[PDB]
């Protein structure tokens, strides 16, 4: 292919979180409780939870 | 020669990948493939193919060049570059009759 | 600390109007 | 921070971070001018506002108190 | 006449007498200096204009295909 | 109001402290040469620069990316440019 | 904060004042003075434009038709 | 009163700009904002008086041009359309004026700034309140100069300079066609007062309707950025965000839309212009929605959303449904303003960064900012029962209600554009808010964790929200973006509404589609955009933060690489503009001023005559050797030739030719 | 005759102005250059003039109603 070893499939295969890496400790803070997947979506719809409670009260 | 420029390719190689992949945890493992790729050509010494190796990689950087790479705002190509520029000459004009 | 005078231009425009 | 700039450059809009110590009374002085000629405009506007359909007396109508084209009409209509 | 090149391609971080222009103090100048500087129409460089007509035509053909 | 000496020294310290490829976190000082003092090589140095500018929100040109080879020069280089956030 | 406004109008420094070159008296009292006075006279200058004369005739011209009911019947 | 809402915004601006030295930064703000607020309050009164009670009001101050049949007045007419136009203009201008108080407390020149936005406000009232087309052109060019003056507000930005040129020059390209069209109106009718063009329009020649209608169609493209005359708008966003909110989101770019609505009594008598109003509207609807998807700037993405909603506005004009156009018009303005204003507080939170590649999180950091932008986006994507729902969605049913080939054809085009509308709508929401952080530590490093020993006082700056002046407009627009659509649905849309009964928007019964919009359309098509909106969003939610792999796989494929680059770079249109339009102009000028002017024109002229006449006379001087025998021979030769000429009865042409031949062998050297 | 402010006169800029000023002296007639002079001085104005002549008096919008033609010739 090329004089330098460069495979598209192998280049794209390594597109994932690596098991070992010298950089989690500098990048660990992002994947914590402050920015966890559950906490990020905790307020995706801010007033949706409160509104439904009032909505059911209006129906009854 | 053949050393200062070699690092420059790696300087932009992982930087170019990050500007294509916004989620940089994908980019995080992306650099290791880039890193190990550099490590394979460790003790290459003869400039005859070493110069040609740098020419070949520069071709694929252009082949993968981003439509618009990231730049910080206070930088050439940034948003805030040369925004509020002070006057180059702070001293008052001299006495002239105009 | 310094103060800006109304200035002759203000009176000319207002006076003209 | 604050960008350095020349102190000799006279601007009509003020300069770099311009504010006089008397920014209030001068603002008041100018504010009277805007009001003064606004009603001056309002007078001429109230005098030349021409219409063709008259409003019902019941309906809310802020211009019934200053404009001429209907104030005379309203008192003319108040004759029977 | 020096090579006719926009100053868009000159290094922004290089030492320049006039950084805002990316020009050295006594640097020689093209006879098109007036329209080869930084305040000139930006020269986009994504692709060769020969390919550009082909790529846009595919979208046009797609528009015609959907209309049919 | 701007970036200070203590502002940059400790803030940059938390960056390379996460390295698993340095000799030890206790070997970094004000004048820690990237190669002689703590364990880094010719290719890791630019990888650090990629980190520095990313977390300093600036650019490091290739011309000035080569004189930078020690943490001491990092302190003086950044304080030179007030473009730092 | 907000800096006090400064600048040297006409380039005259705070220590000194503006010095006349002699054009000012002719330009403000003569050139600008005459035009302003001329402006006063024009508001009194009688209207002698072809529009004004033709309005009146055309106003009479339509009055011998349905349009433009005449104030005074003949 | 009605002439006052024209004067006040002018008065604030001159004091702000010409006496801003003598009122200071805070005085310039207080004067101009109050002037806008006062003008705002009277504008809503006129809406309650002009429209609800159906009284249009006329003001004729004095004449502007008076030449034979041509009597253009500085005259103003309020009717149902202009009071509706003046609501979004005046509500948003005030809010942007307040929004800028917080925005630009650090910018030095802050009182030249507040005058331009109040000078913009003045000329937008002039545009919509005119009696006639020519006075409209004052507000037309006036907002164009106000936009240049604001795009290049940071005039040390070269980028702002080129952007300002593009905005100024592109709008002139449309203003040529608008001016030529008004020449056609003056030629074929003898005037251009609105009462005179529209009363007579149902009787003028068909072909003059197209030629006039076409010209104003090109003029609409430049202001309301369309498929060809748009290059000026996306990079008009080089100005401060307050500018983009008032001017480049809600007011200035609907000037062309307003012209098409205002001229409806005229343009309604030729289906041709309406046909191009339709197709061009969908083509620009899909051309823009695609571009924004691939944009790494929040300002430039939301700029491209402005063109897409603008595109659907023109589509309804071609639908011969101007009441929907006005309804969608105002409704788009309110929430779209908030979308830029919401982005503006985002830019202030970070160190004025604009790239999505370094945006993320900020959910806890900007709770209010996220809440409003979601509210605005939902109305933007036409989420059911919102301000944008009635206005944006009705279009498609109106497009489909006209049971013709073109109407159904653009329904697909509009829907696929609406599909991509969802995609960037969540892309802004996801990357900035609903995703992992992608910036540096300083954007998110709170004070809860110590992380600092001697720098606890400073260095935190963890992207907090703005102050009262920055958040108050957000809340005010937030209410409108929720409820304002439903409240006024009968006011504009209704079914048999008699709001427009002073012939302000003329509609012809021959192409009525209002009844078919509600009845004949199948139920599936009515709710179809709702199906696509809720569906196509979750794929984006699935493709990011759930998989985040398919998008990367699609990027790096050779087929997928170019489709990203092609759409990112704006369909290469500016490439085709700079190289083959403006660089061509810059080289024709180069050919003329080098080859011709300082060239052949001089050589076949002064310099050439100079050079040759000098040589010709040196040669005749060469015969003057001052030797008497040579001179006698010259005398005898002339004596001979005069005898030859005379008694031979030579034709005079030989003598002329002999002289030319001698003069031009004397020209030859040696 | 008066003196002005002090300016960093750039010889490259100074000499570029000299050539633009004096370019008129070096023009020559070539196969290319006569074609450029011929297109822009002769052909192009002849094209406009031909069209102006061929469409003169042809149209008039003044008060042409429905059912009548713009053209007059
Ligand atoms: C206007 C419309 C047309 C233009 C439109 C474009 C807009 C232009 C805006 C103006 C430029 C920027 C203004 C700011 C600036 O640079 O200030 C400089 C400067 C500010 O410093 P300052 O301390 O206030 O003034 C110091 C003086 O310059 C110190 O010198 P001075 O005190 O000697 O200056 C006074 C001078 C000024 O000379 C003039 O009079 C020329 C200007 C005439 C203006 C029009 C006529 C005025 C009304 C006449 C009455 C009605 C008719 O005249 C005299 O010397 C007075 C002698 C008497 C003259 C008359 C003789 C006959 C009398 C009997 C009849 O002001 C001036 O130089 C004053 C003249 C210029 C300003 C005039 C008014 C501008 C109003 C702006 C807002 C409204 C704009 C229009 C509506 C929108
Ligand atoms: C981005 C486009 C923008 C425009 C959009 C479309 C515009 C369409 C209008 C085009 C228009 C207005 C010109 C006004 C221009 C100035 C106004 C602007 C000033 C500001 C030009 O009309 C010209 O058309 C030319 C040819 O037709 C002729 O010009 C000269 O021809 C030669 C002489 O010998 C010379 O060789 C040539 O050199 C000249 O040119 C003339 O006939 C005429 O002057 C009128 O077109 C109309 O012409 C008539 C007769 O033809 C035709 O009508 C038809 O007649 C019946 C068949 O008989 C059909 O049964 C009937 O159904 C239909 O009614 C159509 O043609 C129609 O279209
Ligand atoms: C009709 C033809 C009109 C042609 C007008 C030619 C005017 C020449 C002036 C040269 C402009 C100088 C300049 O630098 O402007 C740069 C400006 C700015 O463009 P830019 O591409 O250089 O901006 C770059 C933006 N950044 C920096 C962010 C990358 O370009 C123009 O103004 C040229 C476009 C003019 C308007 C387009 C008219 C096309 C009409 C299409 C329908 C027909
Ligand atoms: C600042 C605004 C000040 C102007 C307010 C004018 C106003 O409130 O309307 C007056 C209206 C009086 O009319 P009235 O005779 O009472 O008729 C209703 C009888 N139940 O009061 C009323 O009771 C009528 C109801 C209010 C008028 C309609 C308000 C909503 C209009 C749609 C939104 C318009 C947004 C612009
Ligand atoms: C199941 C059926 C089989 C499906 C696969 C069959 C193969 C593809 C169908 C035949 C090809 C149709 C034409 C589309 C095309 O070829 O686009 C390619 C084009 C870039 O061309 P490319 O040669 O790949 O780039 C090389 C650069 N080094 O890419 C572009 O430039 C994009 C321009 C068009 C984008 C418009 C939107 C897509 C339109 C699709 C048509
Ligand atoms: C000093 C600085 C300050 C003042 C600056 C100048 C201000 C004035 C500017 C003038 C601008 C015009 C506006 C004033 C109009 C005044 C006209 C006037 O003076 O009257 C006309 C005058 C007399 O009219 P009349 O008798 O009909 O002349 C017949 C001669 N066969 O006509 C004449 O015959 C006058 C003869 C003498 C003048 C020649
Ligand atoms: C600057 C803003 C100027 C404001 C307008 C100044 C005058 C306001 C009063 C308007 C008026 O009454 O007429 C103005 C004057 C005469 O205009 P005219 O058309 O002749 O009116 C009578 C019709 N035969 O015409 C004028 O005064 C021209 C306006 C001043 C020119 C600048
Ligand atoms: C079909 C539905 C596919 C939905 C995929 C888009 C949603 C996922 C997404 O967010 O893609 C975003 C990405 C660009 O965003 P980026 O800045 O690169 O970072 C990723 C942030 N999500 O966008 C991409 O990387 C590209 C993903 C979408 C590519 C769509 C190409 C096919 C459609 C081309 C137009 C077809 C219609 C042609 C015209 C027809 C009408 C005439
Ligand atoms: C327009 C003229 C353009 C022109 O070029 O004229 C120059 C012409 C010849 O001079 P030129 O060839 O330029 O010098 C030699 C360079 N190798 O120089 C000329 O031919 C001069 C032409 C002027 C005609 C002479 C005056 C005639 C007066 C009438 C005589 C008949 C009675
Ligand atoms: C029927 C025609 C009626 C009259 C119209 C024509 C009258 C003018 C022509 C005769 C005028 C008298 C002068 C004749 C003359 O000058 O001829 C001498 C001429 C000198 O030129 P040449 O010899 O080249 O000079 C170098 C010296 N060894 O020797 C030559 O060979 C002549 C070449 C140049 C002629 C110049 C003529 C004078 C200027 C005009
Ligand atoms: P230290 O490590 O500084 O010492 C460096 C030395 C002196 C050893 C030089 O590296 C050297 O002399 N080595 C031999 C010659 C050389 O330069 N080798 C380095 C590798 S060149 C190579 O392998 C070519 C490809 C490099 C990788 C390019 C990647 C580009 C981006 C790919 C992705 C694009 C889409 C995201």
């Amino acid at each position: 292919p090329n004089i330098t070893g460069f495979d598209m499939r192998e280049f794209l295969r390594h597109t994932k979180t690596p098991t070992y890496d010298p950089w989690e400790r500098h990048e660990a803070w992002r994947y914590t409780g402050r920015f966890s997947r559950f906490n990020r979506f905790k307020g995706a719809l801010p007033g949706f939870g409160i509104a439904t409670v009032a909505f059911t009260a209006y129906c009854v | 020669s053949n050393r200062q420029a070699a690092l420059s390719l790696y300087r932009r190689a992982l930087k170019l990948a990050l500007d294509w992949t916004v989620h940089r945890n994908l980019w995080r493992g992306q650099a290791l493939y880039i890193r190990s790729l550099f490590e394979k050509n460790r003790n290459v010494t003869d400039p005859r193919l070493q110069r040609a190796l740098l020419k070949e990689t520069e071709k694929l950087l252009e082949k993968w060049k981003h439509p618009d790479p990231y730049c910080p705002p206070t930088a050439p190509g940034g948003s805030k570059y040369e925004r509020n520029l002070p006057v180059p000459n702070l001293e008052p004009p001299p006495p002239l009759k105009f | 600390n310094v103060e800006e005078p109304l200035g002759a231009a203000f009176y000319i425009a207002v006076g003209g109007i | 921070p604050k960008i350095p700039y020349p102190k000799h450059v006279w601007s009509p809009a003020g300069g770099w971070y311009a504010q006089p110590a008397n920014w209030k009374q001068n603002t008041a002085i100018f504010g009277l001018v805007i009001f003064g000629i606004t009603a001056m405009v309002w007078k001429y506007s109230a005098e030349h506002e021409v219409r063709h359909k008259m409003p019902e007396p019941d309906r809310f109508y802020p211009s019934r108190y200053w404009v001429k084209q209907i104030k005379d009409y309203e008192r003319a209509q108040k004759e029977k | 006449n020096p090579p006719r090149i926009k100053r868009q391609f000159r290094d922004p971080h290089a030492d320049w007498w006039d950084k805002q222009e990316r020009r050295n103090f006594g640097e020689p100048v093209h006879e098109d200096h007036d329209i080869l500087g930084m305040f000139s129409p930006y020269e986009y460089t994504w692709i060769t204009p020969g390919k550009g007509l082909f790529q846009i035509g595919l979208f046009i053909a797609s528009f015609l295909g959907l209309c049919y | 109001e701007g970036l200070q000496k203590v502002e940059v020294y400790e803030r940059i310290k938390s960056l390379l402290a996460g390295f698993d490829k340095v000799n030890d976190p206790n070997n970094i000082t004000e004048t820690a040469h990237f190669a002689n003092d703590l364990g880094l090589d010719s290719l890791d140095t630019v990888e650090v620069v990629m980190a520095i500018e990313e977390e300093f929100s600036i650019e490091i040109p290739d011309k000035d990316a080569d004189q930078i080879h020690s943490v001491d020069k990092a302190i003086e280089y950044i304080l030179r440019q007030p473009d730092a956030h | 904060q907000y800096d006090p406004p400064t600048g040297w109008l006409w380039g005259v420094r705070p220590g000194e004042k503006y010095q006349n070159e002699g054009w000012e008296g002719p330009f403000f009292y003569g050139f600008w003075g005459s035009l302003i006075v001329f402006a006063i006279a024009y508001a009194y200058k009688p209207d002698t434009s072809i529009q004004t004369w033709a309005l009146e005739e055309a106003r009479r011209r339509l009055e011998a038709e349905g349009i433009l009911e005449d104030p005074n019947p003949t | 009163m009605y002439l006052s809402i024209i004067i006040l915004p002018l008065l604030g601006s001159v004091v702000s700009g010409f006496f801003g030295r003598k009122v200071g930064v805070s005085g310039a703000q207080l004067i101009t904002c109050s002037s806008v607020i006062i003008t705002t309050i009277l504008s809503i009164i006129a809406f309650f008086e002009v429209g609800f009670n159906n009284i249009p009001v006329t003001i004729n101050i004095f004449r502007w041009i008076d030449s034979e049949w041509f009597i253009i007045n500085w005259g103003f007419q309020y009717d149902s359309l202009t009071v509706s136009m003046l609501i979004p203009v005046l509500i948003i201008s005030s809010l942007v004026h307040i929004y800028s108080i917080s925005y630009m407390s650090s910018d030095p020149h802050n009182q030249r700034f507040f005058s331009y936005l109040s000078l913009f406000t003045f000329m937008m009232i002039i545009l919509v309140t005119a009696n006639n087309y020519l006075l409209m052109f004052v507000g037309w060019e006036g907002v164009g100069v106000c936009s240049y003056l604001l795009v290049s507000f940071w005039f040390t930005r070269i980028a702002a300079n080129q952007s300002s040129i593009s905005a100024f020059l592109t709008n002139r390209v449309g203003d040529c066609f608008l001016t030529v069209g008004m020449f056609a109106i003056l030629w074929s009718l003898g005037n251009l007062d609105y009462a005179t063009v529209f009363s007579l329009a149902p009787y003028i020649n068909s072909n003059v309707v197209i030629i006039i209608g076409i010209c104003l169609l090109i003029g609409a493209m430049a202001k309301s950025s369309q498929v060809g005359l748009h290059v000026w708008l996306p990079m008009a966003m080089e100005g401060p965000t307050p500018v983009s909110a008032l001017i480049h989101a809600a007011t200035m770019v609907t000037a062309g839309v307003y012209l098409l609505m205002r001229s409806s009594p005229l343009i309604e008598y030729s289906s041709t212009v309406l046909l191009l109003c339709l197709w061009l509207g969908a083509i620009t609807t899909v051309f823009s929605s695609l571009i924004g998807l691939f944009q790494q700037d929040i300002k430039k993405v939301i700029a491209y959303s402005t063109m897409s909603q603008l595109g659907m506005m023109v589509l309804s004009i071609g639908l011969s449904s101007y009441n929907i156009a006005l309804f969608h018009l105002v409704n788009h303005a309110f929430y779209k303003a908030l979308l830029f204003l919401g982005a503006g507080s985002v830019i202030h939170a970070v160190a004025d960064n604009q790239d999505f590649r370094k945006f993320g999180g900020l959910i806890s950091y900007l709770p209010l900012t996220y809440s409003v932008m979601l509210i605005a986006s939902l109305s933007l994507v036409a989420f059911p029962f919102m301000t944008g729902f009635y206005s944006k969605d009705f279009i498609l049913e109106s497009a489909y209600g006209q049971f013709s080939f073109s109407g159904v054809a653009v329904y697909i085009i509009a829907t696929i554009g609406a599909i991509f509308t969802t995609l960037y709508s969540v892309k802004v929401l996801y990357l900035t808010f609903l995703s992992n952080p992608n910036g540096p530590r300083t954007y998110y490093r709170l004070a809860i964790d110590n992380f600092f020993s001697a720098q606890a006082i400073k260095s935190y700056k963890p992207a907090h929200e703005g102050d009262f002046f920055l958040t108050l407009p957000l809340v005010i627009l937030a209410l409108f973006s929720i409820f304002f659509g439903f409240i006024t649905k009968d006011i504009f849309i209704g079914l048999g509404s008699n709001f427009f009964v002073d012939n302000s928007l003329f509609i012809h019964p021959i192409h009525e589609i209002m009844i078919d919009t509600e009845f004949a359309v199948p139920v599936l098509f009515k709710l179809l955009p709702f199906i696509f909106t809720i569906s196509f969003s979750v794929i984006a939610l699935t493709l990011s933060e759930l998989l985040s792999e398919l998008v990367i796989y699609f990027k790096f494929s050779r087929f997928g690489y170019n489709i990203f680059g092609f759409f990112n770079q704006r369909f290469l249109i500016e490439f085709f503009y700079n190289k083959y339009i403006t660089n061509l102009i810059l080289n024709l000028g180069g050919q003329i001023t080098k080859i011709l002017d300082k060239g052949s024109i001089e050589l076949f002229g002064p310099y050439g005559l100079e050079r040759g006449l000098v040589k010709l006379s040196k040669n005749i001087s060469s015969l003057s050797t001052s030797h008497v025998t040579t001179y006698a021979l010259y005398i005898l030769v002339g004596f001979i030739l005069y005898l030859i000429y005379n008694n031979l009865l030579l034709d005079y042409s030989y003598l002329l030719l002999i002289i030319i031949l001698l003069l031009l062998l004397m020209m030859i050297g040696e | 005759g008066l003196q002005h402010y002090k300016i960093a006169m750039d010889p490259a800029l100074v000499r570029l102005g000299s050539m633009i000023s004096n370019r008129y002296k070096y023009f020559r007639w070539t196969k290319r250059t006569a074609l450029v002079s011929f297109m822009y001085v002769v052909v192009v104005p002849s094209t406009i003039g031909y069209l102006a002549y061929k469409t003169d008096g042809l149209w008039d919008l003044r008060a042409k109603r429905r059912g009548d033609l713009i053209s007059e010739r």
